[PDB]
C-alpha cells in the first residue's frame, strides 16, 4: 500500500507539466480525460464529470495536481483486460470468421454508445486499411491497441 | 434505427402468445398491423404475408445485409429472417431446406417467392455464380405466368400449377445451379372454362399481342368467338390487359435462351392446340 | 441452361410456389384436386414438422406428448385410397 | 414431345386419366419435400379489388378460417416457442451474467444454468434438456434480447472510450516524441 510509487508520481508530474500548454500549473475540465486516457485507465465521461462535480461544487475549471493524484489513486484499481475487449469484438463479429465488417463497425462506432464523430471513426477505418477494405481483423487490432 | 419488438412494441409480432385468442382478436391484429404497414406477422417459424398491393420500401440490400444472421426475436417480423434461418440451417446444419409458400390467388405468393429467392442468392456470399441462376429463374417467371396461370373469377392471375424453384449449393457452399419443376398443371382448363373464367392467357397474348404475319403463318384468327376453347363472355380483363404482355413474355423467352425458331415453334404448338 | 454439371453430393434450398385453398362458389374437379393437394400438404406439415417436434421433444428428455392434432390421414384415406377413394371410384 | 409414338417403343398400357396423373404428381411433390425441412409462408389478400388501403374483414376472416391459423396458434402453444443448443446460446447470451462474461464459464450447461439463475428467470419459463437448451415463451426472448441490446450499448460505450484512450495515448506518444529527446 504505497499507494503510488515515487517514479510513477514523477510520471504524473512529467505528464502534467508536459500537457500544460497554459503554463499556469493547472488544466481545464474538458481535457482532464485526455490526460487520464493518455495514461491509459479508460474511464467514462459521466463518472469523470461526477468526480469533477465532486471536487468542484462551483465550476472553477482548474484541476490541481494533488487532486489529480487523488483521482488517479482512486482509478488505480480500475484495470481492464484484453480478453473482455477481445470477446466484445467477437460478439460484434456477427459472422464468426474473424473478419468484422468495416461498415458495420462504423455503424457501431457512430450509431451506438456515446456517438463518436466522423474524424475518429475515419482514423479507425484508416487504421484498419491494413486489414481492409470491408474486413477488419479485430484480433490483430486489439493487440495493436493494447500493446503499450 | 429499426423497428423492434424489444423496445416500443407494435401490436404483437408473434401471434402465438396473443391472448385473448379467437378469430376476432386475430383479425383485429392483422387489421392493426396492416394499419401500421407491417405486413409480415410471425406464428413462430411461420410467416404471415399480407399483400400491401404497393411498393413497401423494406426490401433494400441494406435490409438484406441488415437481416443477415439475425434470429427470430431480435428484429421486426420479416420474411428475410425466415429465409435467413433456412439459409443458416442449410449452411451450418448441412441439410436440405425448403420454403412452402401458400395462400389465396392474388395474395402475392409468386412475388414473395421472388423476394425469398432474391434474398437467398443475396446472402449466399457467392454473388458472381448465383446471379445468372437467379436471373434466369426470375426472367423465366413471367413465361410460366403466361403458359401456366390464368384468370379465375376471384383473381386475375391465379396460380394454376405448383411452381418450385431450387437453388443448389455444394457442401463447401458453392452454387452449382438450380432446377425449376412444375407440379399439378391443371390440364382441363385448356378445353373448358367455367362460365366466369378464361383459359391460360398465352392464347389471349397470342391472339392480341402478335403481329399480323405471325397470325397468318400460325393460321389463327383474331376473333375470340371463333374458337371453342376460348371464352368471349370473360375474355376481356382489365389491369392485366390483353395487350403487349405478349412481347414482354417473348422478350423474356429471349432472355432465358429460346431462339427465334424455338419460340416460333412454341407459339406454333400453342396455335395448334388453340 | 442452369444444370448441376459434374453432379456430386449436393444440398438444396427450395421454394414451393403452391396455391392455397381455391374455394370457389361453384367448385369442380380442378378445385377438388387443388384442395386435395392441400390435404397432402398439411399432411407434409403434420408428418414432417409435428413428428420431428415429437421425436425431438421426447428425445431431448422432456415429458410432453402435446395434447392432440387432427391428423389428415383420414382425408387422404378418403381420396387417395386405392379401393375406397374418391379418385379411385372416378378411375 | 412424344417418344410414345415410336413404333419401336411399344407402350401398350391404357392412358392414365387424371387421378392417376394428378395423384402421381402429388406423390412426386411429396417425394421432393419429405427429404427437406419446411418453413412456411401463409399469404393473405385483403380484397379482390387490388386496393392498397382497403382491408376487407370478411375476406380475410375467410382466409384465416381456411388457412388453418388459429389451429396453428393452438399447436404452437404446445410447450415452446424457442429451442437452441447450449453452446451458441451461452456464447451469444453470456454477457447478461457477471460470471460467464467474458470468460467463460465452465461447464457449458452449468454456466447456462447460472445464466438463467442470474436474471431471475422463472423455472416455468425455461426448461433443461440433454443436449439442447429450451425456452417456452417469445416474450422471454424479447426480454433477453432487450437486456442484450442494453448490454451492447454499454459495451459499445466501453469500446468507444477505449478507442479514445488509444487515440489519446497515440497523441501522447507523438507529443512525447516530438519534443527533441536527447
Ligand atoms: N409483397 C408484395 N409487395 C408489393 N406488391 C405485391 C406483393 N405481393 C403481390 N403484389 C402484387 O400482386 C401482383 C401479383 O401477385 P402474385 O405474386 O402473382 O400473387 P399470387 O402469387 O398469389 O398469384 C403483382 O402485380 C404485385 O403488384
Ligand atoms: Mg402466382
Amino acid at each position: 500500500a504505497d499507494q503510488l510509487t515515487e517514479e510513477q508520481i514523477a510520471e504524473f508530474k512529467e505528464a502534467f507539466s508536459l500537457f500544460d500548454k497554459d503554463g499556469d500549473g493547472t488544466i481545464t475540465t474538458k481535457e482532464l480525460g485526455t490526460v487520464m486516457r493518455s495514461l491509459g485507465q479508460n474511464p467514462t465521461e459521466a463518472e469523470l464529470q461526477d468526480m469533477i462535480n465532486e471536487v468542484d461544487a462551483d465550476g472553477n475549471g482548474t484541476i490541481d495536481f494533488p487532486e489529480f493524484l487523488t483521482m488517479m489513486a482512486r482509478k488505480m484499481k480500475d484495470t481492464d483486460s484484453e480478453e473482455e475487449i477481445r470477446e466484445a469484438f467477437r460478439v460484434f463479429d456477427k459472422d464468426g470468421n474473424g473478419y468484422i465488417s468495416a461498415a458495420e463497425l462504423r455503424h457501431v462506432m457512430t450509431n451506438l454508445g456515446e456517438k463518436l464523430t466522423d474524424e475518429e471513426v475515419d482514423e479507425m477505418i484508416r487504421e484498419a486499411d491494413i486489414d481492409g477494405d470491408g474486413q477488419v481483423n479485430y484480433e490483430e487490432f486489439v493487440q495493436m491497441m493494447t500493446a503499450k | 434505427v429499426k423497428s423492434s419488438l424489444l423496445d416500443n412494441m407494435i401490436g404483437v409480432g408473434d401471434t402465438v402468445l396473443l391472448e385473448p385468442l379467437n378469430e376476432e382478436t386475430f383479425i383485429d391484429n392483422l387489421k392493426k398491423r396492416f394499419d401500421h404497414n407491417e405486413i409480415y406477422t410471425y406464428i413462430g417459424s411461420v410467416v404471415i404475408s399480407v399483400n400491401p398491393y404497393r411498393s413497401l420500401p423494406i426490401y433494400s440490400p441494406e435490409k438484406v445485409e441488415d437481416y443477415r444472421n439475425r434470429n427470430f426475436y431480435e428484429l421486426s417480423p420479416h420474411i428475410f429472417a425466415l429465409s435467413d434461418e433456412a439459409y443458416r440451417s442449410l449452411r451450418d446444419q448441412d441439410k436440405d431446406q425448403c420454403i412452402l409458400i401458400t395462400g389465396e390467388s392474388g395474395a402475392g405468393k409468386t412475388e414473395a417467392s421472388k423476394l425469398v429467392m432474391s434474398y437467398v442468392a443475396a446472402v449466399c456470399g457467392k454473388g458472381a455464380e448465383v446471379n445468372q441462376v437467379k436471373e434466369q429463374l426470375l426472367q423465366s417467371t413471367p413465361v410460366l405466368e403466361a403458359f401456366g396461370n390464368a384468370k379465375t373469377v376471384r383473381n386475375d392471375n391465379s396460380s394454376r400449377f405448383g411452381k418450385y424453384m431450387d437453388i443448389e449449393f455444394d457442401f463447401k457452399g458453392d452454387p452449382l445451379g438450380g432446377v425449376i419443376s412444375n407440379y399439378l398443371l391443371e390440364k382441363s382448363r385448356v378445353v373448358k372454362q367455367p362460365r366466369g373464367e378464361r383459359n391460360f392467357h398465352v392464347f389471349y397474348q397470342l391472339l392480341s399481342g402478335a403481329s399480323e404475319e405471325l397470325l397468318h403463318k400460325l393460321k389463327l384468327e383474331r376473333d375470340f368467338s371463333r374458337y371453342n376453347y376460348l371464352s368471349l363472355d370473360s375474355a376481356k380483363v382489365n389491369g392485366v390487359d390483353d395487350a403487349a404482355n405478349f412481347r414482354t413474355v417473348r422478350n423474356a423467352m429471349q432472355i432465358v435462351g429460346f431462339s427465334d425458331p424455338e419460340a416460333e415453334s412454341v407459339l406454333e404448338v400453342v396455335a395448334a392446340v388453340l | 441452361s442452369i444444370k448441376a454439371q459434374t453432379k456430386v453430393r449436393k444440398k438444396v434450398m427450395g421454394v414451393l410456389d403452391i396455391y392455397g385453398f381455391e374455394i370457389f362458389e361453384d367448385n369442380s374437379f380442378e378445385q377438388f384436386i387443388i384442395n386435395y393437394c392441400n390435404e397432402k400438404l398439411q399432411q407434409i406439415f403434420i408428418e414432417l414438422t409435428l413428428k420431428e417436434e415429437q421425436e425431438e421433444y421426447i428425445r431431448e428428455d422432456i415429458e410432453w406428448t402435446h395434447i392432440d392434432y387432427f391428423n389428415n390421414a383420414i382425408i387422404c384415406d378418403l381420396i387417395e385410397n386405392n379401393t375406397n377413394g374418391i379418385l379411385a371410384m372416378l378411375d | 414431345l412424344f417418344p410414345e409414338g415410336n413404333p419401336a417403343k411399344v407402350n401398350l398400357k391404357r392412358p392414365p386419366t387424371a387421378g392417376s396423373q394428378f395423384k402421381a404428381s402429388v406423390a412426386t411433390l411429396m417425394k421432393n419435400l419429405q427429404t427437406k425441412n419446411p418453413n412456411y409462408i401463409r399469404c393473405i389478400k385483403p380484397n379482390d379489388k387490388k386496393a392498397a388501403h382497403i382491408f376487407s374483414e370478411s375476406l380475410v376472416c375467410h382466409q384465416i378460417r381456411y388457412l388453418g391459423l388459429l389451429e396453428n396458434v393452438r399447436v404452437r402453444r404446445a410447450g415452446y416457442a424457442f429451442r437452441q443448443a447450449y453452446e451458441p446460446c451461452l456464447e451469444r447470451y453470456k454477457m447478461l451474467c457477471k460470471q460467464t462474461w467474458p470468460h467463460w464459464k465452465g461447464p457449458a450447461r452449468s454456466g447456462v444454468e447460472v445464466l438463467f439463475n442470474e436474471l431471475e428467470i422463472p423455472v416455468e419459463e425455461y426448461s433443461f434438456g440433454r443436449s439442447k437448451i429450451f425456452i417456452r415463451n417469445p416474450r422471454t426472448l424479447f426480454q433477453l434480447e432487450d437486456l442484450r441490446k442494453q448490454r451492447l450499448e454499454d459495451l459499445a460505450t466501453l469500446i468507444q472510450k477505449i478507442y479514445r484512450g488509444w487515440k489519446c495515448r497515440t497523441h501522447f506518444l507523438l507529443m512525447k516524441g516530438l519534443n527533441d529527446i536527447f
